[PDB]
């Protein structure tokens, strides 16, 4: 599973169905963040 | 120096299916109040690709821009502008240029009067 190709259909088509597939298939891992910041 | 390749952004436009799948696997909803700016730092993986990005607000629009931090120097990834993301959902990905922390810069700075609830969702290729 090309990292660009994953990029053209996401663009092309995107829903819910799309990302959840591609999460089934592990072409897109959920990330993680660390920190979450805030100013003024 | 290394060349750092273009974003790319779209949107797709069911939002209530967006905010309705955000609340029911956790709760992460950022509310940025008046005046404020939120940075979600999204740290690269050791093999990994892109970064994939989705976000979403209620009732306002919202800043929205990528930032690049390396391993403090800072590359500007999407320059930060204000985008009606409560219209639509608004997505983009890019390509790691290296070894570093992506900021996703939410921001609210210009609104005096409204807080915006912001709902987003993060992913990387491999």
């Amino acid at each position: 599973p090309p990292p660009e190709c994953i990029n053209d259909l996401l663009k092309s088509v995107d829903s819910e169905e799309i990302r959840e597939y591609c999460k089934k298939k592990k072409w897109i891992i959920p990330e993680i963040p660390t920190n979450i910041e805030r100013a003024m | 120096l290394p060349v750092i390749a273009a974003p790319s952004m779209w949107t797709r436009p069911q939002i209530k299916d967006f905010k309705e799948k955000i609340q029911q696997d956790a709760d992460s909803v950022i509310t940025v109040g008046r005046g404020e700016v939120v940075t979600v730092r999204v740290p690269t993986h050791e093999e990994g690709s892109y970064l994939f990005w989705e976000f979403a607000t209620d009732n306002y629009d919202i800043g929205f821009g990528v930032y690049f931090e390396w391993t403090p120097l800072l590359d500007e990834i999407v320059p930060v502008y204000r985008r009606d993301c409560h219209e639509e959902v608004y997505a983009g990905s890019h390509q790691y240029p290296g070894r570093g922390v992506y900021l996703l810069k939410f921001d609210n700075s210009y609104s005096l009067w409204r807080s915006k609830s912001v709902y987003y969702r993060v992913y990387y290729t491999r």
